[PDB]
């Protein structure tokens, strides 16, 4: 019988301000965890084309700016959408797919990733509060997924492959140089 | 097999009441104490026969080194399999067969 | 298709003789060590740092050293009257010298305070024959006749003294 | 293949030097002239060695 | 059973070097460490994986 | 494809290609290119704007710190449970080589049943005022990894009646292991943390909400800039 | 990581573990501690991944049993700090340090280098006696030496490397030596001349 | 000698977890997963793993020297990019059941004939033998792994002069 | 006496081979050990040829008490002797 530690019963009245939800769960308070491949990003900002095509950046490193495309045309975004009937929508360029044995897909555009997924025990999602410093729990995360890319023939795998490929590929660190009087002159 | 400590998880030493006459499994890091199921404290086999069969995978019809008969499978009478003597590796082992089927995947002998 | 005799096999072998030669582990160690390794290795510990608080109004000086990009150039030969040429194996082998090539390093001084540089020779390294860095790499088969080298050697070995 | 007792797989010759050896049977004929090069260039000295405390 | 070793440690005292002995009793569960010029005793418990710089450290912090 | 209108018109594209998740015909049309299987359900992928102004963290516990191995405490705390679902923590540290994390948890299952209602169906603003106690249960020592990037975890939550998908970005990961505390600290122990903590329910303040907003205008600027 | 005991000899079989500079060996369960996990079920489950395995659970029993004295992880740092072939008289709190620095760096360098990243070394360590206990059950033959799929070659490459390090360091002392010989006369040095 | 960092990625995009999520209990069939000698992770479905491995080195996504050994009986999947590893080329035969080459060559006559001429029909030697899958390295620890034929009359199943060549009758047949 | 039991399965193919018997191994423990130790042994008709022990915290000591037994109870032969093999001789007479 190991007794409580703890019997002097002061208690703090602290009060904490709570914000109303957009979505509220239905059925479970279950959430999954997805970690970010290298292949693809978040961009929670909305899309703003005319900023999106001045930002373009070229760089000599072909790999590089191979990445960078590949990232861009396979990151997440969304923008606002104009309805026919005069009010404005949010419109996404990504999409969950479930088949027919029960496997989810994350797909954007043509693109489809695989979702694997791992059943994880004591696992909970909180949010912080700084200001009291103090955590607030949210929600139970029970499993955790793994993006995985569809087949060989996905051109983001191909990209990827020819990146990492090349990447390595390129390796010249010293520099050639022209002696043309004795080295040891410097030094005498 | 042993069991751990619900509260710190320690090793569960057996211990003696001499007043209760009672075996019970205690922490010796705390003052916890389960009742004990069986009276095997210890057993010690001098000559053992496990590991032998233990050593078996479900991926080993994957293997492209092994050797496959046409022996029939017990269970699904298959017409393929892959067998292998034992694992265990002392001199006084057997050279018995283990067959592994393809479908079923199960561990049968000969005999 | 059709089947693969024999033939296609030394077919094969041929082609691998074609590319890689017979002494190409040598000349592919050597041209990575001369590539990369000389590069890694300074760059390993790429500042040394001389501390001093001196007080003789209290001045703590940091002196530090850093090390820059490694210069290397073909081999050359200096003689006695001071001037210098480029050196060839044959000339190494029948003077008694060594083939080798000097070695530029870019030390940059900083002279830190509180109140509270350009190529250095380092030294010589032998260079392997027929190595990217030998300059019968790209001499063709006349030059290499010019030059007293037997185009049946294959390089791979280094001439000291 | 794994587990194989078979007399070709552990290093039984049928082939005279008439007839010529298999790559496998080569390899396994090369291993045991080796030792017995081996035998010869360690036991020699033992055996100098012994000769020396007997003649002494 | 007392075990006497002489050690190569610094009294904190006297100031003299190689003049630390390191008694420790296992039967007991005790160690002892005395000055063979300051005549002075440290006591501190012991287990069964001790060793003398066990209880050398325990002096040392005993000392501050 | 280096040209930036490429690059554009690529993104456009992608953004038409967009399948309407309650056209089946469309749906049933799309192909796993792999495993040839057609298409069930869909959703759609969207971030949540009402969660970008606080800060989540993924907390897990490892190794025996367990809830699940802990029998006595998993029955005490309920054989999901809303206890746990509701459940506070207190990072206390005395002194950078010193730190642990305090567990509360409401015992009675009624209110805890009702403090979790009372959350989970925030959507006026007409808030009661449920004065929850929370009794202490144990305490863990913790260590921290952050994430370099922003997004580096994010989590998913799913809306069937939308046929959305809501994520939330995570900006570290949490460990907890067991603590057993010393026994010559105890005094010490005894004056850090409390054995209850009352938590009251109020509506959040304008000054408050205000910056909240102004963090969120961030990501969604049409429906929260100030005027 | 030795297996100390004779069969049916030397009473318990324990298993120290040998560390780098440390003057004496160390049993698992204590190093185990002082990497930070304490609770005895865990390092269980680290070093085995069957619970129905009686026989490596007997073998590590007399290990417990040894480390069962210490029982927490600042005092399990401490016992490897006494060991660490330090200068003698070191306080607690920088002995504490000692044992953290040899622990973090030295110990398995190929894994890692940076803090709190001792998990993975945990996680070796328990595979590191699972392979022992593996090979000390005849579950599986020792190790062949004479294998060549274990066996490197050093090319011009790697020699040469090697030898350029030890010349390099050298030289990069004795710019050293010079400088702080030079700094005496308070002089701005070319630093060509520093180099040999 | 070749960097791991691509290995890595290449390991992480494809299903691999780390060690920090590996429960022992949980994972009582998982792979443990080593480059270069460190347990990085470990994965549920080592055959696609090593295939996709394998055929990203074939391609020359990954260097050619670069070993990949998977120990079925061990549970183990190794990768090794060190430098030192002595290796030798072989061909390579098609092993895949759903085809229809299965148990034959991938080398044919067309290569024959551009390795003859010197180039591709829209330089052609060793190297492209090498990164069009129809040849590959592998050192003695990947040995281990593979079933390798002495001649190329061996994948298809009474004179005092001709040697005799093992009769190989222990399996009922060899892939 | 204690509440702690030790018993010890045998062999029974083993056992016949050396041609022993169960009454001679008890007779051996009973001399080695005095009455220290409280013997009893299952008959030779058993399924399972059995023999306990009971002692007249001691869980270590009657560990160490079997370990020791097994280590260094001999039953007959001349110790250092450790197998005996037949020979056939050819002598010329
Ligand atoms: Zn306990
Ligand atoms: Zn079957
Ligand atoms: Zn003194």
């Amino acid at each position: 019988h190991t007794k409580s530690v703890y019997d002097n019963g002061e208690t703090l009245d602290i009060s904490l301000p709570i914000h109303p939800k957009s979505h509220i769960p239905q059925g479970k308070q279950d959430r999954w965890v997805v970690k970010l491949p290298d292949f693809l990003d978040i961009n929670a900002e909305p899309f703003d084309p005319r900023p999106f095509e001045m930002n373009v950046k070229t760089h000599e490193d072909k790999n590089q700016e191979l990445l960078d495309k590949l990232i861009a045309v396979n990151t997440v975004r969304w923008r606002y959408a104009k309805s026919e009937t005069g009010g404005i929508f949010k419109e996404t360029n990504s999409q969950i797919i479930q088949w027919e044995d029960g496997t989810y897909s994350l797909r954007v555009g043509s693109e489809i990733f695989d979702m694997f997924t791992t059943n994880t025990d004591d696992n909970y999602l909180v949010s912080e509060h700084n200001e009291e410093g103090i955590l607030m729990t949210e929600s139970t995360l029970s499993k955790s997924v793994k993006l995985v890319p569809a087949s060989f023939q996905s051109t983001t795998h191909q990209k990827l492959a020819k990146a990492l490929s090349a990447k390595q590929k390129k390796e010249s660190y010293a520099r050639s140089v022209v002696t043309k009087e004795d080295p040891e002159e410097r030094q005498r | 097999s042993f069991r751990f400590c619900l509260e710190c998880n320690n090793m569960l030493y057996p211990k003696e009441d001499k007043e209760n006459q009672r075996l019970l499994y205690s922490c010796r890091n705390c003052d916890y104490t389960e009742l004990a199921e069986d009276p095997k404290v210890y057993r010690h086999e001098l000559i053992t026969n496990i590991g032998e069969t233990a050593g078996i995978v479900d991926d080993i019809g994957q293997d492209p080194t092994l050797p496959r008969s046409d022996k029939e499978c017990p269970e699904c009478h298959s017409r393929d399999c892959v067998f292998f003597q034992s694992q265990q590796r002392r001199k006084d082992t057997n050279m018995t067969l283990f067959y592994v089927c393809l479908n079923c995947k199960k561990t049968f002998r000969d005999e | 298709d059709d089947t693969i005799t024999t033939e296609d096999c030394w077919t094969v072998i041929s082609a691998f003789f074609e590319e890689k030669g017979l002494v190409s582990q040598q000349l592919d160690s050597f041209d990575e060590f001369m590539e990369t390794s000389i590069q890694d290795l300074v760059w390993e510990e790429p500042r040394l740092i001389l501390d001093q608080p001196a007080q003789h109004d209290n001045i703590n000086k940091r002196y530090e050293i850093r090390f820059g990009k490694i210069y290397l150039s073909r081999p050359t030969m200096t003689e006695a009257d001071g001037t210098t040429h480029a050196m060839f194996p044959q000339e190494a082998r029948l003077r008694n010298l060594t083939y080798s090539s000097p070695v530029y390093l870019d030390m940059e001084k900083s002279m830190f305070t509180s109140i509270d540089g350009n190529k250095v020779h380092i030294g010589k390294v032998p260079i392997m024959l027929r190595s990217k860095f030998c300059s019968l790499r790209t001499l063709d088969e006349v030059d290499l006749y010019k030059m007293k080298e037997c185009p049946y050697d294959m390089g791979g070995y280094f001439v000291i003294n | 293949t794994k587990d194989d007792f078979s007399p070709e797989s552990k290093g039984f010759v049928e082939n005279s030097y008439l007839r010529g050896l298999t790559p496998q049977e080569f390899f396994f004929h090369a291993m045991a002239g080796r030792e017995g090069l081996i035998d010869t260039a360690v036991k020699t000295a033992e055996t100098g060695y012994i000769q020396r405390r007997l003649v002494k | 059973i007392k075990q006497k070793l002489e050690t190569q440690f610094t009294c904190l005292f006297c100031n003299h070097d190689n003049s630390v002995v390191c008694t420790l009793d296992k039967k007991n569960s005790i160690g002892l460490l005395e000055c063979k010029k300051c005549n002075l005793s440290f006591q501190a418990p012991i287990n069964s994986l001790s060793q003398p710089i066990d209880i050398y450290s325990d002096w040392i912090d005993a000392c501050e | 494809d280096t040209n930036p209108r490429s690059q554009l018109h690529s993104v456009e594209r992608t953004f038409d290609e967009v399948i309407d998740p309650r056209n089946k015909n469309r749906l049933q049309s799309l192909i796993h290119p792999r495993k040839k299987i057609k298409a069930v359900k869909a959703w759609h992928f969207f971030p949540d704007t009402s969660t970008f102004d606080q800060v989540f963290h993924s907390l897990k516990f490892v190794g025996s710190a367990s809830l699940s191995k802990d029998r006595p405490l998993n029955e005490q705390l309920g054989q999901v449970n809303a206890s746990i679902l509701t459940s506070l923590f207190k990072p206390i540290e005395i002194n950078p080589h010193n730190k642990w994390i305090s567990l509360y948890a409401v015992t009675d299952k009624l209110s805890a049943e009702s403090f979790r209602k009372s959350f989970n169906s925030i959507k006026d603003d007409n808030i009661v005022n449920r004065h929850v106690i929370y009794d202490h249960i144990k305490d863990f020592d913790q260590m921290f990894r952050g994430h370099k990037k922003l997004f580096e975890d994010f989590a998913i939550s799913f809306d069937d009646i939308s046929d959305r998908a809501f994520f939330v970005p995570i900006v570290g990961r949490l460990e907890l292991k067991k603590k057993r505390i010393v026994p010559g600290l105890v005094d010490m122990v005894n004056r850090t943390n409390y054995a209850h903590i009352r938590m009251d329910l109020r509506n959040p303040s304008t000054q408050e909400t205000a910056i909240r907003d102004s963090r969120r205008e961030q990501y969604d600027p049409v429906n929260y800039s100030s005027i | 990581i030795k297996l100390y005991g004779r069969e049916d000899k030397g009473t318990g079989r324990t298993i120290k573990a040998t560390l780098p500079y440390v003057k004496q060996d160390i049993p698992i369960v204590i190093v185990f501690r002082a990497l930070g996990v304490v609770p005895d079920g865990e390092i269980l489950q680290h070093i085995c991944y069957d619970e129905n395995d009686w026989q490596m659970l007997e073998m590590l029993k007399p290990c417990i049993e040894e480390g069962f004295v210490i029982q927490d992880k600042e005092v399990a740092l401490d016992f490897i700090g006494r060991r660490g072939s330090a200068a003698l008289g070191i306080r607690r709190e920088k002995r504490i340090q000692y044992a953290k620095d040899i622990l973090q760096k030295e110990l398995l360098p190929h894994i890692t280098q940076e803090e709190g990243f001792e998990t993975r070394k945990t996680f070796f360590l328990g595979y590191m006696v699972n392979r022992l206990l593996l090979c000390a059950l005849e579950r599986k033959d020792q190790d062949d030496r004479d294998h060549f799929g274990k066996k490197r070659l050093d090319l011009a490459g790697p020699l040469l490397a090697n030898l350029f390090r030890i010349l390099f360091r050298k030289l990069t002392r004795e710019i050293y030596r010079y400088m702080q010989r030079c700094i005496e006369t308070d002089r701005d040095f070319n630093l060509n001349l520093a180099v040999k | 000698g070749s960097p791991s960092e691509p290995i890595i990625n290449f390991l992480e995009e494809w299903g691999m977890e780390p060690l920090e999520d590996y429960d022992p209990a949980q994972h009582t069939k998982s792979t443990r997963i080593f480059v270069n000698g460190v347990w990085t992770g470990i994965h549920r479905d080592p055959s696609m793993l090593v295939s996709t491995m394998r055929d990203l080195r074939r391609s020359g996504a990954i260097s050619p020297e670069v070993s990949i050994i998977r120990d079925i009986r061990e549970r183990e999947f190794k990768i090794f990019t060190d430098v030192g590893r002595v290796y030798r080329p072989l061909f390579i035969v098609e092993d895949d059941e759903s085809k229809d080459n299965k148990g034959e060559l991938r080398i044919t006559k067309e290569h024959i004939r551009k390795i003859q001429q010197g180039y591709d029909d829209d330089v052609y030697g060793w190297s492209s033998l090498v990164t069009s899958g129809v040849i590959e390295y592998v050192d003695g620890e990947e040995e281990e792994t593979i079933m390798i034929a002495m001649t190329p009359e061996d994948l298809q199943t009474n004179d005092t002069a001709k040697r005799i060549k093992p009769e190989m009758s222990t399996s009922s047949h060899h892939t | 006496q204690s509440p702690w039991l030790l018993r010890l399965e045998l062999d029974r193919a083993r056992m016949l081979d050396k041609q022993l018997t169960m009454n001679q191994v008890a007779d051996k423990i009973s001399e080695v050990f005095s009455d220290d130790l409280f013997v009893m042994w299952s008959e030779d008709n058993a399924d399972k040829l059995i023999i306990r022990c009971r002692v007249i915290e001691e869980d270590q000591m009657l560990k160490r008490i079997e370990a020791h037994m097994l280590d260094l109870i001999a039953l007959r032969g001349i110790p250092g002797i450790s197998k005996v093999y037949m020979v056939k001789h050819k002598v010329s007479v």
